[PDB]
């Protein structure tokens, strides 16, 4: 049972689909990265964040 | 196993609803309307598991 229950968290982001980004000639048109693309990122774990805020 | 432990992964990742089979890397599987594969970014290559002689 030890590190079974609310142990890891995914969160999802609109970047695949599209979004506007603090870039010139992107600021007013939504712009995504497209179907293919990376898919997964880990977030480093060991000062232990994800317990104070994930 | 590595192929698998793949698949199993982008089966999550394409947010799949399906059913494992016995043996979810025989193609006799996949078809017809039954994986539903037509809109994926990534995908595993199917093989007969008897004829499989890796370690």
């Amino acid at each position: 049972y030890e590190n079974v229950v609310l142990a890891f968290m995914e969160i999802p982001t609109l970047r695949a689909a599209g979004l506007s980004l603090p870039i010139a000639g992107l600021e007013d048109i939504v712009t995504g990265l497209g179907d293919f693309h990376y898919n997964e990122g880990w977030v480093d774990g060991a000062d232990k964040a994800f317990t104070i805020s994930a | 196993a590595l192929l698998l432990t793949l698949f199993v992964n982008i089966l999550r990742l394409e947010t799949s609803l399906w059913t494992l089979p016995d043996n979810p890397l025989d193609i006799s599987e996949w078809f017809p309307f039954s994986l539903n594969p037509g809109n994926w970014r990534n995908i595993v290559k199917p093989f007969p598991f008897l004829a499989d002689n890796s370690p």
